[PDB]
């Protein structure tokens, strides 16, 4: 499961807007908004993907 | 001769290197003339860490 | 601050017996980067140092 480059292909949810549910399941990309200000498109500051 | 009392020697400490707390309350003056008599000012302390 | 120390002589101030109001630090777009090591972020307004 590792390559010399970095094996990239794995990922995990490093944002969510709270705790997650007992065997929860979510393949969410969409942009957290970390910073008070609302966030649109999908990048900018404080937008964490 | 004069009739006056205020602080002339700080020799209290060499060295004040590596400091962590300070308390500065607001200033204010108190009376340093050689009051005789009886002691009619009573002041009860308690320290305990 | 009108002028910062250099590298080479980083200068080192005490924060101490103050409300560490994190929210306009962090809120502030001015900064460029923004990353703590030790823990979360957004979490500095509550647990006690
Ligand atoms: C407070 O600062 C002093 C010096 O600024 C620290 O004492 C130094 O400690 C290092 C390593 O422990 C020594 O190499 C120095 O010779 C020490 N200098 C002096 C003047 O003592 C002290 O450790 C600091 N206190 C804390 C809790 O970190
Ligand atoms: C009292 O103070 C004055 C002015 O500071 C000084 O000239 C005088 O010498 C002092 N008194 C004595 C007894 O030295």
């Amino acid at each position: 499961d590792s390559k010399v480059g970095g094996n990239y292909n794995y990922l995990y949810r490093l944002f969510r807007k709270s705790n997650l549910k007992p065997f929860e399941r979510d393949i969410s990309t969409e942009i957290y908004q970390a910073g008070s200000t609302p966030c649109n498109g999908v990048k900018g500051f404080n937008c964490y993907f | 001769n004069n009739k006056s009392w205020m602080e002339s020697e700080f020799r209290v400490y060499s060295s004040a290197n590596n400091c962590t707390f300070e308390y500065v309350s607001q200033p204010f003056l108190m009376d340093l003339e050689g009051k005789q008599g009886n002691f009619k000012n009573l002041r009860e302390f308690v320290f305990k860490n | 601050a009108t002028k910062f120390a250099s590298v080479y002589a980083w200068n080192r101030k005490r924060i101490s017996n103050c409300v560490a109001d994190y929210s306009v630090l962090y809120n502030s777009a001015s900064f460029s980067t923004f990353k703590c090591y030790g823990v979360s972020p957004t979490k500095l307004n509550d647990l006690c140092f």
